[PDB]
């Protein structure tokens, strides 16, 4: 589903960094370890939450019973 | 005139007749103040025994126990420790103020 | 009152899987029969090999009450000596003729003496101070 | 012989860095019981403002109602405490929230199809397809208009993605943001992480000059050990810089020539923040809580 | 159970305190299991040295007079086993103090000579930590185990 707002272990706000993360991997073309360090994630608790997120909400939203398919 | 009296409680089943030994039970506490206060009561040279004990973690109760030698009851060692921890938070707050005003 | 006193020559200091306790083996310098085997907290009181300790066993310090932490201007027999323990005697053993060996346990830190004459003044009392100078 | 005047002769604070969001500083020669209690209170007992009661009028999106209610509560709000007071729970819900307890946020988002030229990006393709946390607008109730005119209530991180939508779907809610502490729920914790660490102590035992001292460098972070010559050989520059990896204790050259330990009354606090308060101000609150946690026991009758 | 005849038999016949030994061979079935075992090999070790603040904290952490654990209504302690550099209590001396407080005062101490599961050569040359010794209720030698 959507990215968690806070890290589970420390509690830093992590939810505002998912769309900034995908810009760095797509547009700026960095690897995953350098894009996470540029967003400020440095404890490996919060580091593995943007790193390891699936984002299934883009797969759920294809099924919409409120508009013509 | 309603002061709260359900906070600190002298357990009379474990209190000596003289008052040189007494156990207490504070509500809504834990290792936070239970260990910080136990440090300061033990710096009284009349306190023979001091320790806190949390009887169960699922409820907020804190048994502390003070045993003295003499010429100071175990309540007078509790309120001497509570005064020297009030005075110990003044030293921390006033040193840390003077190092922000110095930057 | 002093029950025993001699000067020992440390021959071996074995750490042996511990970090704070070293076993001491020590023969004496005056008599040829009395040995020593002592576990000391070597962190507080470091002992190398070929040292010269002064080992005294006292019965008290000069019907007392109990232990109380030290305070203003109290005087004791422990002031002269650099390392005081307090333990009990649990076993007496005769090795042979004139080789009585006594056993101490300073809270688990064991000790074994040996000799002949000390049977006048080593009872199996649950109070025996042990004090090391130098 | 301890005394509070003898505590004051030997207590120092070195502030290494201070920032809007974090603060690293030292507490020299204080006990572990007191230094833990400041860490203990910064996480739990320091109050902060977060959304507690969420009133959905419609939620036609994919995210559940209680999941989306839970996500609003974790959004940190840039509200100063001591602008609110505490809620009172022994009285019913019509009397419970005032303009002195409560900050009322609201959210009203509808998603619609956008006419755009063409796998296309769903921000160019839909209108309001991403509900960010900055869409929670502040509604001044009562007299929260002359007292919040300097500072409106805005989330501390305004780009938090709260939900995603598709056309037809909508979210229409209204939340009450009450004051609470981190021991009740974690969303009131005013700090990302407050923690301390002891100052490491790196004791060289023998002189290890020369080629051994060059390979003694590499067992540590680079600023820790330094060299000058065979004299001023291999010394500790910054032990505070060291993380205790114990990398030197697994090379058999060095395993007797060094010992690692801590300085047991030198604490290095790293106090971060969730944005609601500056990190040097959730330490002043933390030492004043422990003082006021002791006055309320002194100024109190000893029952029975 | 719903009457007083059955409450007198869940307290006196089928309670856990009378079920210490099983009747299959007479062996005990009740004891501490996994990590209280592996903590008594560190507490009752010879490296354990507690100071005065720590020693009084492990006593009252487990023995509370208010909940009726003691027999004396005043927690009694022992002299330290080190006096002169710094007063330190041994970890075996805590097991002595907890037996000093929960056993009845009129009866004398326990006396026991037993063994451990740990051989002497794991502790070093000339150790006697396989021999458990209690003399007048005082643990004087040996670590405490599953055994
Ligand atoms: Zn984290």
């Amino acid at each position: 589903m959507i990215v968690p707002v806070r890290c589970f272990s420390c509690g830093k706000v992590v939810g505002d960094k998912w769309e900034s993360y995908l810009n760095l991997l797509q547009e700026d073309e960095l690897d995953e370890g350098t894009a996470l360090s540029r967003l400020g994630l440095k404890r490996y608790c919060c580091r593995r939450m943007i790193l390891t997120h699936v984002d299934l909400i883009e797969k759920f939203l294809r099924y919409n019973p409120l508009e013509k398919r | 005139e309603e002061p709260d009296r359900e906070k600190i409680k002298l357990l009379t089943q474990a209190t000596s007749e003289d008052g040189t030994s007494a156990s207490f039970q504070i509500v809504e506490e834990d290792h936070t103040l239970g260990n910080a206060l136990r440090y300061v009561i033990m710096k009284n040279p009349d306190v023979e025994f001091c320790g806190y004990s949390i009887p169960h973690p699922s409820e907020n109760l804190l048994n502390i126990r003070i045993q003295t030698y003499g010429e100071t009851t175990a309540v007078d060692a509790l309120q001497k420790g509570l005064k020297d921890l009030m005075d110990l938070c003044d030293v921390v707050e006033s040193k840390f103020t003077e190092k922000i005003k110095s930057m | 009152n002093t029950l025993f006193d001699d000067i020992f020559q440390v021959s071996e200091v074995d750490p042996g899987r511990y970090n704070k306790v070293c076993r001491i083996e020590a023969a004496s310098t005056t008599q040829d029969q009395c040995k020593l085997t002592l576990d000391i907290n070597v962190e507080l009181f470091p002992v190398a090999a070929q040292d010269s300790l002064t080992v005294t066993i006292a019965s008290s310090l000069n019907a007392t009450r109990s232990w109380r932490p030290p305070q203003a201007g109290d005087r004791s027999l422990a002031d002269d000596y650099d390392y005081v323990m307090y333990g009990t005697a649990y076993k007496f053993e005769e090795v042979s003729k004139d080789l009585i060996a006594v056993y101490y346990s300073f809270g688990g830190l064991l000790m074994r003496l040996e000799g002949n004459y000390r049977n006048l003044n080593n009872l199996k009392q649950e109070n025996a101070y042990l004090l090391i100078r130098r | 012989e301890w005394n509070v005047e003898k505590f004051k002769k030997d207590f120092e604070v070195n502030i290494s860095s201070l920032d809007a969001r974090e603060a690293n500083f030292d507490l020299i020669n204080i006990d572990t019981s007191i230094a833990n209690a400041f860490r203990r209170i910064m996480i739990s007992e320091v109050p902060s403002v977060a959304a507690e009661y969420v009133y959905f009028f419609n939620n036609t999106s994919v995210i559940q109602d209680e999941v989306l209610a839970h996500r609003i509560g974790l959004v940190p709000l840039k509200v100063d405490p001591d602008m609110l007071t505490w809620v009172d729970s022994n009285l019913p819900d019509d009397e419970k929230f005032t303009d002195e307890n409560t900050i009322v946020l609201s959210l009203n988002v509808k998603c619609t199809r956008n006419p755009d030229a063409p796998s296309t990006d769903p921000k160019e393709l839909y209108n309001n397809a991403h509900v960010y946390a900055r869409d929670l607008k502040f509604e001044p109730q009562g007299r929260q208009s002359t007292t919040f005119a300097d500072c409106p209530v805005v989330p501390a991180d305004p780009d938090i993605l709260l939900a995603k939508l598709r056309p037809g779907q909508e979210i229409s809610l209204k939340a009450h943001c009450i004051l609470g502490i981190g021991g009740d729920h974690a969303k009131f914790s005013p700090v990302s992480t407050a923690s301390y660490r002891l100052l490491p102590q790196i004791n060289i035992l023998q002189p290890i000059k020369g080629e051994s001292a060059r390979r003694f460098q590499k067992c540590f972070p680079p600023g820790v050990i330094g060299i000058d010559e065979g004299s001023d050989e291999a010394y500790v520059k910054d032990a505070r810089k060291d993380t205790v990896s114990r990398e030197v204790l697994r090379y058999e050259e060095f395993a007797d020539k060094v010992k690692l330990g801590r300085v047991r009354n030198h604490f290095i606090f790293n106090v971060e923040s969730a944005g609601a308060m500056t990190p040097e101000e959730i330490f002043f609150k933390s030492v004043r809580i422990l003082k006021n946690k002791a006055e309320y026991l002194k100024n109190c009758p000893i029952t029975q | 159970p719903q009457n007083e005849n059955a409450r007198a038999e869940a307290l006196n016949l089928a309670n856990t305190d009378s079920q210490y030994l099983t009747p299959t061979s007479g062996s005990p079935v009740r004891g501490l299991i996994q990590d209280h075992i592996s903590a008594g090999v560190w507490l009752t070790s010879k490296d354990s040295f507690f100071t005065r603040e720590q020693y009084q904290q492990y006593i009252y952490g487990c023995i509370r007079p208010e909940d009726g654990h003691t027999t004396r209504s005043k927690i009694v302690t022992l002299p330290p086993t080190i006096f002169k550099p710094y007063p330190l209590w041994t970890g075996k001396q805590i097991i002595t103090t907890v037996l000093l407080n929960v056993t009845p005062p009129d009866m004398p101490g326990i006396n026991l000579i037993s063994k451990n599961k740990i051989k002497n050569e794991y502790w070093g040359k000339g150790s006697l930590e396989n021999e458990v010794l209690f003399k007048d209720g005082a643990l004087l030698c040996g670590i405490l185990d599953k055994s």
